[PDB]
């Protein structure tokens, strides 16, 4: 595992000795060439695991994230190349250091065969995003921002740490593999009840749930669009992550306790997806529509079923690219017209005609359209949760109807219709845009014709 | 700007709380729950007290 | 084709009838399956004959990996580690096995269907009552193992399945 | 070898080759049109011959080529079913769509982007072709969705007009409260009767209950504009007439109703079903003759 | 575990004599080369605090800087290693000397002790 | 011109000396996990007339 | 360029501010009317009548021709609810119980 | 990356799993064995606990 | 209305963080709120050293 490690570590001598003017050149080939090295690791076993050493271990429900992981940097990249023009030297190298720290964070975060060390890396994490949301944020709502994206954290993050010793003190053992093959059953007990509900909010605070997605918002639309990307494409995923490997330990408590959960991201799903519909702000509609496929992801892994695992390793790996994708597309409008409010700018299909093609493609790809994997995840968890229940369908059905709603609304109002007359500052998109484009939407379409190699430990 | 700062950032601390809108949050973001929990909660158990009883006809269900 | 094992794909010796040409008008499939073939039959076989020869030249071959059978989870003592791992490996493979059996079936079934045309209600009975038996046993190995599915689960369901029938049967012969 | 299953996917491969070469130079010319019409012509005239097989012998044929992802018991693969219904749509829909196209060459003559039109006429057929040849439901979900966001980009032809981008959102709309019964009747299909695959699960069902063939008929509604999902097409005449011609009239709204057409082993086994949808259909076509006796646009009036 | 009290103990000696018996840290130990990293880590700090070439201002002051880290790094490993020595020891030896506090344990086989099985549905 | 560029372009040997240390110590941690080399129920295996580990 | 008096406050109560918030939202003060002064934050924000953008007269030069908006002019509350791609609530041949009671 | 991931060797052991489903039911068929038993372990094997209630 | 403005800006808020704030506001205005008199702060220890010979014993 240290073949990719080292490499990334590497990539901060390179960027402090680099020239003033070769930053952003250098950062991206080797961030490249990194996850060139990382696409290694997708060739799994359907056996135990790829377990390199006693600290660091794979896993076909690592490998994606991993690969999602080094993939994101030199988008990221690419994205903080424009806004960062007037920087200093010290602060650009500065900000790419911050972006390098959360990879290695990330890379060290997903691999972690014990779960303190996974702890501790989870919550090491929360530095560098703090930094770059509070640092480069344009706004001044960003340090409040930061402090929610801070305190809510925590607020579920602490707890679990003490179960965490808690299960060492008793089990002898908190290896991942130990935990599996000696697990026991949990008693129906209020103190096993408790111990549930610590091991399990610290992972429901990230994704986020329903009751607990305030700080979503305000964090993704202060922050600087690479803080956006990596806050929708793989921080979210973390929680995501976290349940899919503590519960197993938490067994058979998990029927009586998904409860509260399963209604709250069932009806929040749907209290999500309305509220996209009523927004006159393009990034606070792409955090809405995150927190309602992050809730769909809770519900399958609530559900724990084989489908539902595979459906929702499918749908957090294509839904981190294109939300990513979107936050980009939001982006590259906002550097144009320094507003960021849909109903201002419109009518621009007809002055960027390919930018309005990727528009469409986004907005396709966000509604679920079939054979993409965003698709397959959707259907797989449908498929799971109509097993689990024949009533989830309603519900299923109305959060379809109402994504495809909000999402073609989204696109309708910014790309169709008349240009505004007064806005006459709309140049010709770079190449640099064009090409984040298509390296954001070119692996989903791949993605699409291997669907076995993100569809996690259980196929 | 007055449009979107109105309908985004006046809204809390315009807030008061009132027995109208004590009694309207309540409804809306507890009966929902609620209502949808005792559904899903009733289908279940006549789904394992049909399994139970061994009358539920499963042939075939394999993929879950 | 020699690929495929007849066996483990049975197939009816496939009679069809022969050309009755009731009329002295000549119909136009025969004469556009003759310059089908001539046009594109042809061409296709002369080169996969080149591929063929080009093949022969260059011969290397693969074996079929074989694995010894291992203590499975029975034999395992209540926390050695070793054992437990490999019972659990075996029955992870045996799992793998069972789905590819039960993929064989249903690929039978489909077949079937597909090939008896409109009597494949009474005619495909056969393979019904295979897939059904190979389901109902499956279902009974791993109907509800879930998530995190292990060697252990799958013995305690069996151990509670076999418990049941045990008390079920007692009671009948006390009946 | 029996040149059925090579001149069935051979017309639906070159199908795609204009699609191909629209990153091509003959894309920037004027000459793009013809040679889509020509692709749509030759491509009936291949099809011909599967038609003149089946009228000769009756052969029918499975064609499951490339295999997708497995999921433990399921299998998913590449599949088309070449019977009666698909040997017999496929030329009628590709001489409608070739009379289209010719006729579009003068009815847009005038548009700037012409060429895009009739990519967009293409990818529309593609989808459409990929709908009525599938031999499982995920196929033909693919066709289901591809026709409609196809629908979608057509009818709102004309983006700055705020009427044809109503139109269009509402078609979606519809579409997809339709898609909600496509999705139930999927996921019924695969907890009950393991597959997909449409051979599984008419040999799985000698009695079909009611909830998936209540949401095969929910999606036929949907698709089909049935009197609760009606006025979408009506509305649909927004986009131009070539598109109302192939799409909202002959080709796509019919898709629901071949929808009911494959799984007939199904719906003549259950007797509610069947009354329910006699009934919609009864009162759908009262109803849309009835408001037609009085319009006075003559695309509604045909719609 | 309050080894304070342990009998024969020398008050102020970092290092007993006993722990000679132990096998020393090597000179590669990925903790020493930690200690080393910490050592340029506080030679760059130095450097940047008093407004100097941060990487290339003194070569001297920062390779005595990682000296003296690795130096105290090596000592302090073997007081731990040699602390984690004497624990393991005397919970050996107490386990030996206490039979009737931790008897063995019966092999019980899988195959004969009945866990209650929960359905996933 | 050598001896000039290097001095602008030294920066871009780092990750791949990276990489090829990673490999090093992936194998050297390798190195210490051969306790049941050869040893499996599963892979007991007699040696090859030339060979000393099944894996290295 | 737009300073902390423009922006929206709370609900007023004395006469005096509130020909201050007319005044802020480029309307007469006979013409300003806020919403009722309860829980709901809607505070100091005028009530613009409900009709949609439909109804809005399509001759007129708007700087916005498709939105039918002016440069300067208020923002109704639920402008994103009537944008003539949504709801709209121009006077239709017949009265809406008449509609009602025929179709059910 | 692409062309690597596409040519990947079959470490999922889903032909060598094929292969093995064939030649088990092969042999099954042959013998008239009821194809998969329902217990995936021998009972005799088993010892279960008695009740004697 | 409902599910934009009066639960997700209003009442969610208003449960977790901003509630959190108040009371912490309050007590840290509370506590830190010393007006700088040995005599008080005498007092309280005095009060403090009774209670505890009187509570932990
Ligand atoms: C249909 C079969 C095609 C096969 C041929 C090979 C095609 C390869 C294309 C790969 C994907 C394209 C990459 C995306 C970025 C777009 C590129 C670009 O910049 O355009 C500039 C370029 C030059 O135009 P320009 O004049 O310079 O610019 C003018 C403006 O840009 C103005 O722009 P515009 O108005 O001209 O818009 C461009 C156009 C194209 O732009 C797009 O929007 C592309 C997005 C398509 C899908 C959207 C996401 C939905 C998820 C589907 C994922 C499936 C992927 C399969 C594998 C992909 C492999 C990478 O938009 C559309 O027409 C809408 C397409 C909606 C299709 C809905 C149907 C979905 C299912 C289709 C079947 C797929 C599986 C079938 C399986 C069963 C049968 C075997 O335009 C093109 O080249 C158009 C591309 C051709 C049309 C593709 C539409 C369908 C293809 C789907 C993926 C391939 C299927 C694989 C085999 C299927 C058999
Ligand atoms: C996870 C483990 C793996 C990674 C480990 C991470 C830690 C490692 C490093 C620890 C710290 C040691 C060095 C830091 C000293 C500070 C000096 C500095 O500022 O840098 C300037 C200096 C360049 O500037 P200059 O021309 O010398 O003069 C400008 C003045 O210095 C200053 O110019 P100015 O004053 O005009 O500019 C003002 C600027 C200047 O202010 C600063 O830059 C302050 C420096 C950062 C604070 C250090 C905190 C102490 C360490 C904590 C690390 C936390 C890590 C945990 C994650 C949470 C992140 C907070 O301040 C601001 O702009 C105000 C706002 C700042 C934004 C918010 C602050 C966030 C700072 C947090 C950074 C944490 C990571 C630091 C990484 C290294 C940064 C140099 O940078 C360097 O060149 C040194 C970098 C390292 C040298 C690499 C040499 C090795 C390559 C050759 C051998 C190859 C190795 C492999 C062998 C085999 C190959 C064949
Ligand atoms: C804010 C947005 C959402 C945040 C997260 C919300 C999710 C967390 C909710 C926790 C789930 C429920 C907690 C405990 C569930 C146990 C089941 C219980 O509720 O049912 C009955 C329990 O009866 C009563 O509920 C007893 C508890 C009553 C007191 C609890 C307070 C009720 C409302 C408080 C909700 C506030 C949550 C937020 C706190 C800040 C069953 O009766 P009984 O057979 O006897 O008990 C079985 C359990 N035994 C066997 C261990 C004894
Ligand atoms: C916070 C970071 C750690 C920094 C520590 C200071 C570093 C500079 C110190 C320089 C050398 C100090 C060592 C002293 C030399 C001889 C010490 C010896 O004589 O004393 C022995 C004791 O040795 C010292 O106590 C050990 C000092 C080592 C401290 C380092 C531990 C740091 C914790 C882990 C953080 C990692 C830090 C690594 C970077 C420095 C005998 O003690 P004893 O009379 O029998 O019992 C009294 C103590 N009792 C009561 C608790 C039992
Ligand atoms: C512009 C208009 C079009 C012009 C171009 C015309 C040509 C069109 C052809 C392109 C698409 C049409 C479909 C044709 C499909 C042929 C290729 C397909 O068959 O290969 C697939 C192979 O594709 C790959 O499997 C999928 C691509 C790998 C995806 C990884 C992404 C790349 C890494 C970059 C970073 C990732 C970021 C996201 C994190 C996860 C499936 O292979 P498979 O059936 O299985 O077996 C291969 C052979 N075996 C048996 C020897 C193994
Ligand atoms: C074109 C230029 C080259 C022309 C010369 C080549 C002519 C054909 C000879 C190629 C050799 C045959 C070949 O490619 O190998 C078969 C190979 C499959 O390998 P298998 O082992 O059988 O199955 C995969 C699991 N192991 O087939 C192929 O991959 C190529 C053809 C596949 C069909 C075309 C793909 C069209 C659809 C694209 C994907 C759409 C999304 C998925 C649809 C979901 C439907 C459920
Ligand atoms: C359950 C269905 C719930 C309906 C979802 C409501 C979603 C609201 C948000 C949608 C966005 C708003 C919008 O689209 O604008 C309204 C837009 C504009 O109206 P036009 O007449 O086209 O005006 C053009 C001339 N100026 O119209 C629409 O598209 C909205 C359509 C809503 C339809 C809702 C009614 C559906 C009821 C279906 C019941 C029947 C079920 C089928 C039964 C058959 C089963 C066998
Ligand atoms: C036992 C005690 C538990 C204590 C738990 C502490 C929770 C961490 C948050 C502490 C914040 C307390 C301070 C505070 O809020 O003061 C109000 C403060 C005043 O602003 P100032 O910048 O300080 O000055 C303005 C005047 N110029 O208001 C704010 O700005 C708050 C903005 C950020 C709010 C942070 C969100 C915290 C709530 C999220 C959940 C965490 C709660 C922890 C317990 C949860 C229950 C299980
Ligand atoms: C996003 C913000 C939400 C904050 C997270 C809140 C949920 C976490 C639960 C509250 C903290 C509990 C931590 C428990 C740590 C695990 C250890 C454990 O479970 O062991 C139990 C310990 O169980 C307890 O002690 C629980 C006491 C709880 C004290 C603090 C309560 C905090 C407030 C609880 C009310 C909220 C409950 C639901 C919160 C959901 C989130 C909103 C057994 O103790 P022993 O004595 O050693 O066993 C021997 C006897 N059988």
């Amino acid at each position: 595992m240290l073949k990719i490690i080292i490499p990334t570590t590497m990539l901060l001598p390179m960027t402090w000795m680099s020239k003033h003017n070769m930053i952003w050149i250098n950062a991206t080939v080797h961030s490249l060439l990194i996850s060139l090295i990382s696409l290694s690791l997708l060739n799994q076993l359907g056996e135990n695991s790829l377990n390199f050493s006693l600290t660091f271990f794979s896993d076909s429900l690592s490998a994606p994230l991993l690969v999602l992981t080094t993939w994101l940097l030199p988008l990221m990249l690419m994205a903080s190349q424009s806004h960062l023009s007037k920087e200093t030297t010290t602060r650009k190298k500065l900000y790419i250091t911050m972006l390098i720290l959360l990879q290695l964070f990330l890379i060290m975060t997903f691999t972690a065969t014990e779960l303190i060390l996974f702890y501790i890396l989870f919550e090491a994490t929360l530095v560098p995003t703090l930094i770059i949301i509070t640092r480069w944020g344009n706004q001044t709502e960003r340090l409040n921002a930061g402090l929610y994206f801070l305190f809510y954290t925590l607020a579920g993050s602490l707890p679990l740490l003490v179960a965490l010793v808690y299960i060492q003190n008793t089990t002898g053992s908190l290896n991942f593999l130990i935990i599996h093959y000696w697990s026991h059953p949990l008693s129906n007990s209020w103190s096993n009840i408790f111990m549930w509900l610590a091991c399990i909010m610290a992972f429901m605070v990230k994704m986020p749930l329903y009751g607990l997605h305030l700080w979503l918002p305000k964090a993704h639309v202060e922050a600087p669009i690479a803080g956006s990307m990596v806050l929708a494409a793989v921080l979210l995923k973390l929680g995501g992550y976290g349940m899919m490997r503590i519960t197993t330990i938490l067994n058979p408590l998990t029927n009586y306790m998904a409860y509260p959960f399963l209604m709250l991201s069932m009806w929040g799903m749907i209290m999500t997806s309305s509220i996209c519909l009523r927004q006159t702000d393009l990034k606070s509609l792409i955090a809405y529509s995150s927190v309602s496929h992050m809730a769909l992801v809770i519900v399958a892994i609530m559900i724990q079923t084989p489908w539902s695992f595979m459906g929702a390793t499918a749908l957090m790996i294509a839904h981190g690219l294109t939300s990513s994708m979107l936050f980009c597309l939001a982006n590259t409008n906002y550097e144009r017209v320094h507003s960021r409010t849909m109903i201002l700018a419109r009518g621009l299909q007809t002055l960027l005609p390919l930018m309005a093609t990727w528009w469409l493609v986004a907005s396709l790809t966000n509604l679920a359209l079939p054979p993409s994997i965003n698709l397959i995840g959707e259907l797989f968890i449908i498929t799971a949760s109509f097993s689990w229940s024949n009533i989830t369908i309603i519900l299923m059905g109305m959060n379809m109807m109402i994504t495809a709603l909000y999402s073609l609304y989204m696109l309708i109002t910014t790309q169709r219709g008349k240009y505004t007359h007064h806005i006459n500052n709309i140049k010709p998109s770079f190449t640099r845009e064009n090409a984040l484009m298509a390296l954001h939407i070119l692996p989903l379409l791949l993605l699409t014709l291997n669907p076995k190699m993100i569809l996690g430990p259980l196929y | 700007i007055r449009w979107t700062y109105a309908r985004s950032a006046n809204i809390y601390p315009n807030f008061r709380p009132t027995p109208k809108t004590s009694l309207l949050g309540a409804l809306f973001g507890i009966g929902p729950l609620f209502f949808w929990y005792y559904v899903f909660k009733t289908d279940r158990d006549k789904k394992e007290k049909l399994i139970q009883e061994g009358k539920l006809d499963q042939t075939f269900n394999i993929s879950y | 084709p020699d690929s495929w094992d007849k066996d483990v794909y049975p197939e009816p010796p496939r009679r069809t009838p022969a050309p009755a040409p009731q009329t002295s008008l000549p119909n136009p499939v025969t004469y556009l399956t003759k310059i089908f073939d001539l046009l594109v039959d042809r061409p296709v076989t002369l080169a996969r004959e080149f591929i063929e020869q080009q093949h022969a030249k260059n011969r290397y071959y693969y074996y079929h990996r074989e694995f010894r059978r291992v203590p499975d989870i029975t034999e395992c003592e209540e926390k050695d580690i070793l054992c437990m791992f490999e019972a659990e490996m075996q029955w992870r493979r045996d799992y793998k096995v069972d789905q590819e059996i039960v993929n064989i079936i249903q690929e039978r079934l489909k077949a079937c269907q597909q090939r008896e045309g409109e009597s494949y209600r009474q005619n495909c009975a056969k393979e019904l009552e295979q897939f059904t038996q190979v389901s109902k046993a499956f279902q009974d190995r791993y109907s509800d193992l879930g998530a995190h599915y292990s060697a252990r689960k799958c013995l305690a369901k069996q151990k509670q399945r076999m418990l049941a029938e045990r008390k079920a049967a007692k009671e009948a012969a006390a009946a | 070898m029996n040149p059925f299953a090579s001149l069935t996917l051979t017309t639906l491969t070159i199908l795609t080759i204009p699609i191909m070469m629209s990153n091509s130079n003959i894309y920037k010319t004027n000459l793009y049109p013809n040679y889509v019409k020509t692709t749509v012509s030759y491509a009936f005239t291949l099809s011909l011959v599967p038609l003149l097989m089946f009228m000769h012998t009756g052969q029918e044929m499975i064609i499951s080529n490339w295999h997708w992802m497995t999921l433990q018991t399921v299998e998913l693969s590449l599949s088309f079913k070449m019977d009666y219904f698909s040997v017999m749509f496929i030329p009628v829909a590709l001489f409608v769509t070739w009379s289209i196209m010719e006729f579009s060459m003068w009815y847009m003559h005038s548009d700037p982007f012409i060429n895009r039109f009739f990519k967009y006429l293409l990818l529309f057929l593609i989808t459409m072709m990929i709908l009525v040849t599938a031999n499982n439901l995920f196929q033909l979900f693919i066709g289901w969705e591809g026709v409609g966001i196809m629908s979608f980009l057509l009818i709102g032809w004309w983006h700055g007009r705020t009427d044809a981008n109503t139109a269009a959102l509402q078609a979606i709309l519809y579409n997809r409260i339709g898609d909600i019964g496509f999705v139930l009747s999927m996921a019924w299909f695969l907890t009950h009767s393991n597959a997909w695959d449409l051979q599984q699960i008419f040999m799985l069902n000698n009695e079909c209950p009611n909830m998936p063939l209540i949401g095969l008929l929910l999606a036929a509604a949907g698709k089909s504009a049935q009197f609760g999902l009606h006025p979408w097409l009506p509305s649909a005449m927004e986009g131009p007439t070539p598109v109302s011609a192939l799409l909202h009239s002959s080709t796509m709204v019919v898709a629901g109703v071949f929808l009911l057409i494959r799984f007939y082993p199904l719906m003549e086994t259950n007797k509610l079903v069947q009354t329910m949808t006699l009934c919609l259909g009864a009162i759908t076509t009262l109803f849309t003759a009835l408001c037609a006796i009085t319009q006075n646009d003559i695309k509604k009036i045909v719609a | 575990t309050m080894m304070s009290g342990r009998p024969g103990r020398v008050p102020l000696q970092f290092l007993p004599n006993e722990a000679r018996s132990l096998p020393p840290p090597k000179l590669t130990d990925p903790r020493l080369v930690y200690m080393g990293f910490l050592g340029y880590c506080s030679g760059l700090i130095d450097n940047a605090i008093r407004r100097r070439p941060v990487v290339s201002a003194g070569l001297h002051r920062q390779l005595l800087y990682v000296t003296s880290f690795v130096f105290f790094g090596y000592y302090l490993l073997k007081r731990q290693d040699y602390m984690y020595a004497l624990r393991d020891h005397d919970m050996f030896a107490y386990v030996k000397s206490h039979p009737e506090d931790f008897p063995e344990k019966d092999k019980k086989t899988y195959g004969e002790i009945l866990e209650e099985f929960h359905p996933v549905r | 011109n050598v001896l000039q560029i290097v001095r602008d372009h030294w920066v871009h040997i780092l990750v791949p000396v990276g990489f090829v240390f990673g490999c090093y110590l992936d194998r050297r941690s390798d190195e210490k996990l051969t306790a049941f080399r050869n040893k499996s129920l599963l892979f007991k295996r007699e040696l090859r007339p030339n060979e000393e580990v099944t894996w290295k | 360029h737009v300073t902390k008096d423009m922006f929206p406050g709370p609900y007023p109560k004395t006469p005096e501010e509130r020909a201050a918030a007319a005044k802020k939202y480029n309307m007469r003060v006979e013409d300003y009317e806020p919403y009722p002064d309860d829980g709901m934050g809607y505070g100091d924000y005028p009530k613009l009548p409900d009709r949609s953008q439909q109804e809005r007269d399509p001759w007129y030069d708007w700087d916005h021709p498709d939105l039918r908006l002016n440069w300067g002019e208020p923002i109704h509350w639920d402008l994103d609810m009537y944008i003539r791609n949504r709801v709209d609530t121009s006077p239709t041949p017949v009265s809406w119980n008449t509609m009602c009671k025929h179709l059910f | 990356g692409s062309t690597f991931v596409a040519y990947l060797p079959d470490y999922r052991m889903q032909e060598w799993a094929r292969r093995e489903a064939e030649r088990l039911v092969k042999y099954r068929e042959a013998n008239g064995l009821p194809l998969m038993e329902s217990n995936c372990f021998d009972p005799n094997k088993i010892q279960l606990p008695e009740d004697e209630d | 209305k409902s599910a934009s403005s009066l639960l997700d800006l209003i009442w969610l808020e208003t449960i977790l963080p901003k509630t959190t704030s108040f009371i912490q506001m309050k007590m840290s205005i509370m506590v830190s709120n010393q007006k700088g008199l040995i005599k008080l702060y005498f007092l309280s220890f005095l009060i403090t050293i009774m209670i505890s010979m009187t509570l932990f014993n």
